[PDB]
């Protein structure tokens, strides 16, 4: 599944993604850490908060 | 830990 960024988010650790409104995050997986997702943006994989994004359907 | 950042 892919997700679309709806709200800007800045990474606070090196394993999170810095993401921007309109960007598509690819190959997105739900994680054990509740409220967090993992996917790929501009070649890099990291985690980002799920309420900044919306699942493309 | 990781919070759940707020919109």
């Amino acid at each position: 599944v892919d997700y679309i960024v709806e709200y800007d988010y800045d990474a606070v650790h090196d394993d999170e993604l810095t993401i921007r409104v309109g960007e598509i995050i690819r190959n997105v997986k739900k994680l054990q850490e509740e409220g967090w997702l993992e996917g790929e943006l501009n070649g890099r994989r990291g985690m980002f908060p799920d309420n900044f994004v919306k699942e493309i359907k | 830990p990781l919070p759940r950042p707020r919109v």
